DNA sequence: TCGTGCCTGGTGTAATCC
DNA sequence: GGATTACACCCAAGACACCAGGCACGA
RNA sequence: GGUGUCUUGGG
């Protein structure tokens, strides 16, 4: 490599927000009863606003 | 405007009541029907209604 | 008769119209 | 002088919600 | 397949 590069050991630390604590989808599914508008939240096959 | 907005209809005479879709009672714990707050307010209205009537008799 | 048992009602930063 | 009525979007998750006196019913 | 608050968070 034509250039010289910085290089060492440095201290990282893992963080919670894992890709399977936010990814999501919704084909159709559960609806509220008060409105039939598709429901709230992730753990419920919810939908987006 | 007479035929749609009448100046003596601004005082409720006979209060309409919404079908249960507007106030579907949520199940308190999937067996106990924790009533939608419209149902309770209508109950208190209906109680005070009858307890107004009975006095003028 | 007396306490139980279900049971219903009930409290000691503002800047803008009117 | 009073009054109201406003005063960021979206998402995710975890944790918690009845009291006491008032009349009926029974061995 | 509750629903309502509050709490802590992420961009």
């Amino acid at each position: 490599l034509m250039a010289q590069v910085f290089f060492g050991p440095t201290y990282y630390q893992r963080l919670r927000h894992m890709v399977d604590d936010k990814i999501h989808a919704r084909a159709r599914g559960p609806v509220q009863v008060l409105t039939r508008q598709p429901v709230e939240g992730r753990s419920r096959d919810g939908g987006l606003r | 405007n007479e035929d749609y907005a009448r100046p003596e209809w601004m005082i409720i005479t006979v209060l309409p009541v919404p079908p249960p879709q507007v106030r579907p009672s949520i199940a308190m714990d999937e067996t106990t029907q924790g009533q939608d707050d419209l149902t309770h307010k209508l109950s208190d209205i209906l109680k005070a209604n009858i307890n107004v009537q009975k006095l003028e008799m």
